[PDB]
């Protein structure tokens, strides 16, 4: 499975995938905010 | 990696350049010259030399006078107080005469007499800032574009400020001298007669003002793109073609199936630009002088919708 | 677009919202 | 308000407006047809006729003594142009036969420019080295590009800047001489060069950095600037040499390697 | 092969998509793949628009109107007569702006230019996105979106404006319309400036740009140069498309209510209140 | 990178990092999962 | 008959072809599904 | 037949088919979300 | 392709793949109409 | 069969078809959201 | 790739990975089916 | 893990690392202002 | 701890930060005046 | 500390410095006379 | 840096850094936590 | 700046100016929580 790194470049590679993971993770936090049962800021 | 043409990446400093010799009799350019670093790094560098002869002392004289009339009236209205002027700057205004005075002449100073005074100093400060470009163009040979552009704008400014507030014997149709207020204005004009899209002038003007943002995006991108073969140099391309306008040209053949110059390009944009402010103009004088209702008139000429067309209640419930 | 259908979209925001 | 039956002044004003602006089309394709045409056909290269709605050829009186232009009259291309077709048909694209870059195809192509440099309002060369500029320097806090090391599109150092060409009349770069490894001096547009280690952020980022301060040239490699089209007189560039070099250069976005020609699938 | 110098730029190459397999011209317009998906995108739009319209109320061109569903019906696919149509067709020019996008990166490339002109018609792709994909998805109904006819989107935005008070009390309104109207006050500069140094009077010949130079500081004192005014006028044409999307988007998302009571945070800044 | 074993290297720092992560995440997720699950 | 082959290259015609058989098809579900009477997916 | 392989390259009809593919089958699919008939999500 | 066997070897696998997705949407299409027919 | 990838770089392909899926799985989870049978966070 | 032994190489590790892939997903569609099944 | 240094410039990492940090700081400081029952300056 | 100084010059960083610091007590200060319990200046 | 004067030009940081002082000495006062405890001026 | 030692110094010096940071939230959250829990 | 010396010296004036703001930080906080604290 090494063999993914002689393809792509390390660098860019791990910049688009913490990108992506940031944006997902804002995402789904905010997702789960904005429902009442998840919501964990509101009430008690 | 790759230049994109949108920042000058190393610039070029020398001795100011003065600008070419007039062939009129012209009194000779101030010499008041500077450089600012951070202008070169979009265009060029030089501040000055400015010309001062008699029209742009009489323009800067009158308007400094209509401006002075205008800030004081400001500071009247907010009593004095530098803090009530801070806070109240967007809705202090000079206000037209009432109704009750028609189109006279004679207003006192503070029921209107000071808006007509800033009026006339305006005005005369603008068609000397006009007569001004015209000489400027005048004394180097050059062609008379931009004075019948700004001749353009300058209509619908008179139309808008004196033209049709005298054809209706009314100072109150004036445009009021204020931030927020010469918008209040705008939609009041717009409630008063109908509705302002319904008047095909406004339409006409609205058209040739997108499609003035559309040619100037179009056409900066276009020559942007062409700056790897000297685009940006259209003099040169206009009377010597080379390979950058054959290429400008093709790209938009490919693209919409024809092609301007890079000549007739220039017109396309000029034409769209004085267009927008001339039909401004023209709908402008004809709304209340012949035109009262524009969503009347749209109805007698079968464009103009109803809900059976189109129900606008979903899209304001959305908005609330 | 989302999984419901217009027609019961309409219906949730009569009975389930408008009617109660 | 009706002038005559249901006829109005605002009406009459909108009908004269759009039979006007159907003139200024008309009028604004006449301009725009002054370049180019006639047009011909694909193949035989048969020239169309010309439209009904054309009328006298424009004639520009240069400046410096150069005489009149007219546009009209420049001359067609020749119809034998160093390709093959793809396949036949009229839209059909040419394959270039040999270079596209030597013989000017597609992105390389140029166009036949005046063979004498242009002037400044005086009647000076525009474009010149900086120091045969009239007192134009660079920038004292912009970098001085002299002696920096140039990059190629394949990552090769070409070799190194050895001179500034500066417009005379709008005061801007336009060419870099590079000297390479073989000591040939070669034009390059300063439209395809990207100078690194002068960013405006990095300046405003609080680090001490080393960045390499070097210019790199991503449109052709470092074998093809030994192919850079050269000047027929030292510190003097006609219309035709700029337009030869700028092709040069442009042209190898497509053609410096073939990968450039290829889509990306 | 029209122009009499078209020929030798008409080579193959510098295509996105599809290499070889739509590399070619139909007379004058390239078509490659993104033409071949603008062709058929557009095509049937123009054909849905026009089946919508035959089962409407009229066929007159002025008062043809596709309109968007109810505003109960949500964010769901609607029947096609219920709005439908509206949607299917919003799906067709997003795709129909978005090759044509790229079609205009695949021309530029085949003429060895950059990408400008293909990002700044995505600009205004974003702005029209953003109208009526965006707006609609951020508020929860496709009703909201602008309706598809030459006359009833003009009813939807004086609606929509109406809907906040006044609409000319939107601050980002404001930067929009500034930008509107410099960019058109640029462009009537820019065009007379080359019209007059190509067109000169007195029998004079044709200027430099010496002359344009000197025109514009004997007029304002600056002259901003041939390549600042190009950028000068795509940074105002793009600004005003970017900030009207910004200023739309935010209306009914953002902030809910009259614009115009918006601006009482400025007399409440405690230095002047 | 060039080499394997410089690439196998980074492989292994990838892997651990990655494995660290999602232990991490399933934690998080069987945190959530016993105070309000979303399934039932 | 075979001689429009002579004028019409095969590539390009059939790419316009098929380009308008697909709209056409299209426009013509759509217009059907458009109507009750041959709406064949809403009712059984 | 096989000689339209002769006029066009399967590398690029391909991906070009994939696409339409694509959108097609997406087309479908949301057409059917539309109907009470087929939507399978909304109801048991 | 070039030759004509390789563009008949092109035909075949592109034939062998367009019969398999052609059988998989077949079968797809027969169980929905046991399901729901649209006909009739 | 690996001929594909003597006509298809391996690196634009994956990069195309994570693409792709990503946005499918976000299309069908969004879509799974919006209906009141299949949300998994609004209700217990 | 270039030679045959990296084209190998590359099938076999995307087979593997499309594998794992599909089965994953086959795993959470039966889960879901047991759970809310969307034919009937 | 050392070895990412090489792969990665601190300086811009860092100046990168803390614009983040404070962009997110200041959200979650704004958001929990935001609710009533985490607001800390209103009320006592 | 002294090293961080070989990698961030001191004159800009100062410049930075100061600017920061300003800016952040401006908003802290303007955000208290806006309470009414912290208020300072409306009441005695 | 004087060494302060080795990296900030003392010709530049006393104009801004007094720049910046006139401008929060003018927004004080201000912001003193724009409430009724501190005005000094309307009342005797 | 470029040397696997000085990299090191790099590396332990931004553990250090990051450990006081993490330790000064953990001490800021555990104060939250004990004043206003956000589960239960 | 360049050698280890100056750095150090730097550092030294850096965190001394940095204790004194803090400390003053901490009075003026102190001398607010005393006044008016914002955790109940
Ligand atoms: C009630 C109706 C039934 C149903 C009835 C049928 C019938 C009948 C058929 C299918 C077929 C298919 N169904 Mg089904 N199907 C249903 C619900 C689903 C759901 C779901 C979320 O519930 C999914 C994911 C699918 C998936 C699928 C596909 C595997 C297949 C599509 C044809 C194809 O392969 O060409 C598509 C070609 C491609 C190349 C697709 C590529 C997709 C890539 C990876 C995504 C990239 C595109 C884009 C960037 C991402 C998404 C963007 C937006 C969504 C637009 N169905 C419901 C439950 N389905 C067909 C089949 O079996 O044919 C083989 C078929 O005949
Ligand atoms: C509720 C608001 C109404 C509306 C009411 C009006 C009214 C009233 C008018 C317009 C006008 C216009 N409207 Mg409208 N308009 C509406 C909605 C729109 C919408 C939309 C919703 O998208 C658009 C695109 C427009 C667009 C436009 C423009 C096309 C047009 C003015 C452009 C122009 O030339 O700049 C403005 C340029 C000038 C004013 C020229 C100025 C030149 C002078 C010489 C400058 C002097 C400056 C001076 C020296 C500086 C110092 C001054 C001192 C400080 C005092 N309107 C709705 C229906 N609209 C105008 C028009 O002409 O249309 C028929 C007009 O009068
Ligand atoms: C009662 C009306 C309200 C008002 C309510 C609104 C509302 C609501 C809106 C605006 C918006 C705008 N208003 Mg307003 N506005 C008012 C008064 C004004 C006045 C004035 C002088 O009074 C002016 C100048 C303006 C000007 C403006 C602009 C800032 C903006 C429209 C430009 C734009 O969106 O470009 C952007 C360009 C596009 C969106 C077009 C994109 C083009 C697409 C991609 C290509 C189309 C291709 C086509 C199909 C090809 C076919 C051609 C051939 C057939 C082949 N408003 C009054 C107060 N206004 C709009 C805005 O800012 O949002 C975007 C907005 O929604
Ligand atoms: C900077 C933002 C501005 C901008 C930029 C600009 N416009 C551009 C470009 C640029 C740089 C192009 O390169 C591009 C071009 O190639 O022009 C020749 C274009 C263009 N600007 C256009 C229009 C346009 N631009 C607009 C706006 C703007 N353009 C901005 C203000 C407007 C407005 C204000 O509404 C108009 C109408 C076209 C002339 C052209 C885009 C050509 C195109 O998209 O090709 C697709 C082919 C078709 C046949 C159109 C699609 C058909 C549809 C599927 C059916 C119709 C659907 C539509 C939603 C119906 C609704 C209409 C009702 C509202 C009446
Ligand atoms: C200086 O350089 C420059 C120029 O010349 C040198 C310019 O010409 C230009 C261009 C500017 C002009 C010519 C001025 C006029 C332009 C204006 C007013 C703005 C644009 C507005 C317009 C209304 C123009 C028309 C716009 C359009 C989008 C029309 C498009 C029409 C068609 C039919 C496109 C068809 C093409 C496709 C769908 C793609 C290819 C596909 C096919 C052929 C289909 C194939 C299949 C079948 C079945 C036929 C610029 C900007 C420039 O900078
Ligand atoms: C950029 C956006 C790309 C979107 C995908 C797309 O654009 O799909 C393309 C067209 O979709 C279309 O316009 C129609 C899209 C309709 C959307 C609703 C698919 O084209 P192809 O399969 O190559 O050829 C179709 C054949 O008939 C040959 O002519
Ligand atoms: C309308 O819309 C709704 C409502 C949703 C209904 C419709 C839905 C529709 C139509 C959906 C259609 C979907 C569809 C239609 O085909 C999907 C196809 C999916 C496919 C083919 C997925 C394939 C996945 C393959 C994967 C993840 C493979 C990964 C391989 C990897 C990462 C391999 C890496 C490698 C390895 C390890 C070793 C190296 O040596 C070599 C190398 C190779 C680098
Ligand atoms: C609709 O949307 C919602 C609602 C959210 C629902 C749907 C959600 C969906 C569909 C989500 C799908 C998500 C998804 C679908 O695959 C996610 C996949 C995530 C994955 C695969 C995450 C992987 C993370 C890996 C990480 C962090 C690895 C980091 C490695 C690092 C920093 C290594 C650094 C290194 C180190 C130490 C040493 C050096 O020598 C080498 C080097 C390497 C520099
Ligand atoms: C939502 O928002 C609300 C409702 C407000 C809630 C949220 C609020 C939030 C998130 C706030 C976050 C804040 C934060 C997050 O780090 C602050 C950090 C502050 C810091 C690090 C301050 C540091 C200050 C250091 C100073 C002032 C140092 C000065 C040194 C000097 C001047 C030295 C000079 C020198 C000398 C003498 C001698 C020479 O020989 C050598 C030389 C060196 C020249
Ligand atoms: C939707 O949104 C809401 C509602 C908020 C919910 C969601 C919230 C989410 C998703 C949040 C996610 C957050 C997150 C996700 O990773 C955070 C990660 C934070 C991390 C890794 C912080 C790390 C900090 C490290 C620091 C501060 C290190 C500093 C080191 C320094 C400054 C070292 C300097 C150095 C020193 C001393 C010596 C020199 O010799 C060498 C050198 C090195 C120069
Ligand atoms: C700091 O304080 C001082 C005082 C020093 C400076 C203050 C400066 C300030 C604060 C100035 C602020 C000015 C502002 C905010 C102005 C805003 C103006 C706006 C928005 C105006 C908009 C439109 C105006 C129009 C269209 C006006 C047109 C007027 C015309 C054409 C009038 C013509 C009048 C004529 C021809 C005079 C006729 C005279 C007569 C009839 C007697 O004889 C012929
Ligand atoms: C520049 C391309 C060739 C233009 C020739 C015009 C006449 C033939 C057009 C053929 C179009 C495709 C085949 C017919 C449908
Ligand atoms: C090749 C790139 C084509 C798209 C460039 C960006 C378009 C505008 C996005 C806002
Ligand atoms: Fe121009």
């Amino acid at each position: 499975m090494w063999r993914i790194w002689f393809y792509f470049d390390i660098r860019r590679a791990l910049v688009a995938l913490h990108v992506g993971l940031a944006v997902l993770a804002f995402t789904i936090h905010f997702i789960l905010l904005s429902t009442d049962r998840y919501n964990w800021l509101e009430r008690a | 990696a790759t230049y994109q043409n949108i920042f000058t990446q190393v610039q070029v400093t020398g001795p100011p350049e003065m600008g070419v010799p007039h062939l009129d009799g012209s009194e000779g350019r101030v010499e008041l010259t500077g450089h600012n670093y951070w202008l070169g790094k979009i265009g060029q560098a030089q501040i000055g030399p400015i010309y001062l002869g008699l029209l742009g002392t009489i323009s800067l004289t009158f308007g400094a006078a209509a401006i002075m009339i205008i800030g004081l009236n400001f500071w009247a209205q907010a009593g004095w107080s530098p803090q009530t002027f801070m806070r109240e700057f967007f809705w202090l205004s000079l206000d037209p005469p009432g109704p009750e005075y028609g189109f006279s002449p004679f207003v006192p100073l503070n029921e209107g007499g000071w808006f007509i005074m800033a009026g006339a100093f305006l005005t005369i400060a603008v068609l000397t800032w006009w007569a001004r470009t015209y000489t400027r163009a005048k004394a180097l040979g050059m062609g008379m574009h931009i004075p019948w552009a700004f001749a353009s704008a300058i209509w619908l400014f008179l139309v808008l400020g004196f033209i049709r507030p005298m054809l209706l014997g009314d100072w109150s149709e004036a445009v009021p001298y204020g931030i927020f207020s010469h918008l209040d204005w705008t939609n009041n004009f717009s409630l008063r007669y109908g509705n302002l899209f319904y008047n095909p002038f406004h339409a006409l003007s609205i058209v040739f003002l997108y499609g003035s943002a559309v040619l100037f995006a179009m056409h900066g991108a276009t020559i942007l793109a062409l700056g790897r073969y000297g685009g940006e140099r259209e003099i040169e391309q206009i009377t010597d073609r080379g390979t950058a306008a054959e290429r400008g040209a093709l790209f938009w053949r490919w693209v919409m199936g024809f092609n301007a110059t890079f000549e007739s390009i220039h017109r396309w944009a000029w034409w769209f630009a004085v267009l927008t402010t001339l039909t401004g103009g023209i709908g402008i004088l004809i709304t209340g002088t012949v035109v009262d209702n524009w969503y009347l008139w749209a109805q007698e000429h079968y464009y103009a919708p109803e809900t059976f067309n189109y129900d606008p209640s979903g899209a304001i419930a959305g908005s609330t | 677009c989302s999984g419901n259908t217009a027609s019961g979209n309409i219906a949730a925001e009569q009975a389930a919202q408008e009617a109660a | 308000a009706y002038i005559v039956g249901t006829f109005d002044v605002a009406e009459l004003a909108f009908l004269l407006f759009f039979g006007f602006f159907i003139a200024l089309v008309f009028y604004l394709n006449r301009e725009s047809r002054r370049e180019g045409y006639p047009l011909e056909d694909e193949q035989t290269g048969k020239i169309h006729p010309g439209s009904l709605f054309d009328g006298d050829k424009k004639a520009f009186q240069l400046p410096h003594g150069r005489g009149t232009y007219v546009p009209e009259n420049v001359a067609r291309d020749d119809i034998n142009v160093p390709g093959v077709r793809s396949f036949r048909s009229a839209g059909a694209p040419w394959v270039p036969t040999g270079d596209p870059m030597k013989d000017g195809m597609g992105p390389a192509a140029w166009a036949n420019r005046s063979k004498y440099p242009d002037l400044t309002f005086d009647g000076r060369p525009r474009i010149v080295p900086i120091a045969q500029s009239h007192e134009l320097i660079i920038a004292p806090n912009d970098p001085q590009l002299i002696g920096w090391p140039v990059m190629a599109a394949d990552k090769k150092m070409v070799g190194k800047v050895s001179d500034i060409w500066v417009d005379q009349a709008e005061h801007m770069i336009r060419y870099l001489e590079v000297e390479t490894t073989t000591g040939k001096k070669v034009l390059a547009p300063m439209m395809v060069a990207s100078v690194h280690g002068n960013s405006l952020i990095d300046a405003l980022l609080p680090i001490v950095e080393d960045k390499p301060k070097f210019v790199e040239i991503d449109a052709i490699t470092a074998a093809q600037f030994e192919d850079v089209p050269a000047l027929e007189t030292p510190g003097i560039i006609t219309r035709y040499e700029e337009d030869r070099v700028q092709a040069y250069f442009g042209g190898g976005y497509m053609y410096a390697m073939p990968e450039r020609a290829e889509p990306w699938l | 092969a029209l122009l009499s110098f078209e020929r030798k730029y008409r080579v193959r190459g510098g295509t996105l998509i599809g290499g070889d397999l739509f590399d070619f011209w139909v007379g004058p317009f390239y078509v490659g793949f993104f033409g071949v998906t603008t062709a058929i995108s557009a095509l049937l739009g123009t054909a849905l628009i026009f089946a919508a319209a035959a089962q409407g109320p009229t066929l007159n061109p002025w008062l043809i109107s596709i309109n968007p569903p109810s505003i109960e019906a949500g964010l769901a696919f609607a029947p096609l007569s219920e709005g439908g149509y509206w949607q299917v067709i919003t799906a067709c020019a997003v795709v129909a702006f978005s090759s044509w996008v790229l079609r205009q990166a695949e021309i530029s490339r085949k003429l060895g230019m950059s990408y400008h002109v293909p990002i700044a018609f995505g600009v205004a792709v974003f702005a029209y996105v953003t109208l009526n994909v965006i707006r609609p998805l951020w508020m929860g109904a496709w009703g909201n979106g602008f309706p598809y006819g030459i006359w009833t989107h003009l009813d939807w935005v004086s609606n929509v404006g109406y809907a906040f008070g006044n609409f000319h009390y939107n601050p980002v309104h404001m930067l929009a319309i500034t930008f509107f109207f410099t960019n058109c006050l640029a462009l009537a500069l820019h065009g007379g400036l080359v019209l007059s140094a190509v067109n000169p009077t007195g029998g004079t010949d044709v200027k430099t740009p010496e002359y344009e130079d000197t025109y514009f500081r004997d007029f304002i004192g600056y002259s901003v140069g041939t390549l600042g005014i190009h950028r000068v006028g795509l940074f105002l044409a793009l600004n005003a498309g970017f900030w009207s999307a910004i200023c739309i988007v935010i209306s009914g998302t953002l902030y809910v209510g009259s614009w115009i009571e918006f601006w009482d945070f400025w007399k409440k800044i405690p230095i002047w209140s | 990178y060039l080499t394997p074993e410089e690439a196998q290297e980074i492989h292994k720092g990838f892997m651990g990092t990655f494995v660290l992560y999602v232990a991490i995440a399933l934690v998080a997720h069987a945190l959530m999962w016993a105070y309000k699950p979303w399934f039932g």
